[PDB]
Order: C-alpha cells, then sequence, then structure tokens
C-alpha cells in the first residue's frame, strides 16, 4: 500500500509576518509598516525562510 | 528542484511598447478644470526647467 508522510519541524525563533505582507524586487525585501497615526511607512527587511 | 537549478527574484520588463520600433512610455493625464493649450503650455515649462 501507498502512504503519505507528513512532518512538522521546529525552526529557531525568528521574526514572523503573514506571507503576503512580504514585498520582493530581488534585490531588496521589504514591508509596509503601519505607523501610529495610521501612516504607512515603508522599511527593508531580511528574510530567513517561509513555510505554509 | 533546487538540485538541479537555482531559482531568484528579479526585476524587469513589464511589456514592451513599441512605437516605430522604438521603445516608448506614455505619460497619462487628466485636467479637466482648465483649458487644454494653457495645461500643456504650463506641462511645456516645468518639464523644460524641471
Amino acid at each position: 500500500m501507498n502512504a503519505w508522510l507528513q512532518l512538522n519541524t521546529a525552526s529557531e525563533p525568528m521574526l514572523l509576518i503573514p506571507s503576503q505582507a512580504l514585498i520582493d524586487t530581488g534585490s531588496e525585501q521589504r514591508v509596509i509598516t503601519v505607523d501610529a497615526d495610521g501612516r504607512f511607512v515603508p522599511k527593508r527587511v531580511a528574510v530567513f525562510q517561509a513555510s505554509q | 528542484l533546487a538540485d538541479v537549478a537555482d531559482i531568484k527574484v528579479s526585476t524587469g520588463p513589464s511589456m514592451l511598447k513599441t512605437e516605430n520600433a522604438r521603445p516608448t512610455s506614455w505619460i497619462y493625464i487628466d485636467a479637466r478644470d482648465r483649458d487644454m493649450v494653457s495645461v500643456v503650455h504650463d506641462l511645456q515649462k516645468a518639464i523644460a526647467e524641471k
């Protein structure tokens, strides 16, 4: 018989965000932070790895 | 797949406008309040100087 084996592996704690909120131009990755006054401000981040 | 290749994200051409073989970009302007010629003339100054 066949059997599918799905695994889940924990990884070293890093800053986590919904993947949809991560822009990428291939040379820089950024997100759009929401200030205290609602002001939308962008910032660069260094990605580690994504999944799920 | 990463055992027979790399995969890298890039930024490049979205669509090549080819007017008479020469690549070109169009700038769409929507002014309705003023009169046409007065706007374009003012656009001709702003662009010329800056």
